[PDB]
Parts: C-alpha cells; sequence; structure tokens
C-alpha cells in the first residue's frame, strides 16, 4: 500500500537533501542528481 | 589513503559520494587498477 503524494505548484530544492540526512543509497536514475536544480519537470510524485 | 569499507565502491571512475565528490575523483577516462585490502589489527590499538 503506497501513498502517492503529488506535488505541483511550488518552488523545490534539492541540495538541501544531500548532508542533512546521510542516505544509504541515492541512485538517480535517467537524471544525474547534481543537474536536478535547473530544469523545470511535470507533476512530480512521491511515494512511500 | 584509508577510507572506510562502504566507501569503496565510491572510490571508482563515474562514481558519487561525499568524498569521491569531495576529497579525491577518479577521471572518466581512467586506465589503472584500484586495490583494497582491511588492516584492521594495523587500525586497532588500545586508545585508538
Ligand atoms: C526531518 O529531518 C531533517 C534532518 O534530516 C530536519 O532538518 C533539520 O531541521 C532543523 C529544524 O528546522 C534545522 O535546524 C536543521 O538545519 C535541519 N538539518 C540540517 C542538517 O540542516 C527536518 O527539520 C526534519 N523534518 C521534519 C518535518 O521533522
Amino acid at each position: 500500500a503506497w501513498n502517492r503524494k503529488r506535488i505541483s505548484n511550488c518552488v523545490a530544492d534539492y541540495s538541501v537533501l544531500y548532508n542533512s540526512a546521510s542516505f544509504s543509497t541515492f541512485k538517480c536514475y535517467g537524471v544525474s542528481p547534481t543537474k536536478l536544480n535547473d530544469l523545470c519537470f511535470t507533476n512530480v510524485y512521491a511515494d512511500s | 589513503f584509508v577510507i572506510r569499507g562502504d566507501e569503496v565502491r565510491q572510490i571508482a571512475p563515474g562514481q558519487t559520494g561525499k568524498i569521491a565528490d569531495y576529497n579525491y575523483k577518479l577521471p572518466d577516462d581512467f586506465t589503472g587498477c584500484v586495490i583494497a585490502w582491511n588492516s584492521n589489527n594495523l587500525d586497532s590499538k588500545v586508545g585508538g
């Protein structure tokens, strides 16, 4: 059972998600993480 | 140099991680061989 918390209409950031919590694994598919700041996506979905 | 076993994967061509991206980064065209081996006895003491 998973929850799609759909995200829309705001301004994100991802550098903050690199140091505060030292994640065990971080595998950015189809997109090199470091460049996530400088492009605008469509209809981001989160799963948990 | 000596780094922990978990970060051994990080020290390789085209890989991410804190030390790899902040301390020592291998070039993409690297043509060499990397060697690793524990020395626990040498890295263990009474006073640490
Ligand atoms: C969830 O955890 C993160 C840490 O991974 C929290 O981020 C910290 O929050 C405090 C309070 O705002 C800041 O002082 C710290 O600077 C943040 N950590 C770092 C390293 O900067 C975050 O607040 C937590 N979120 C929730 C909703 O509880």
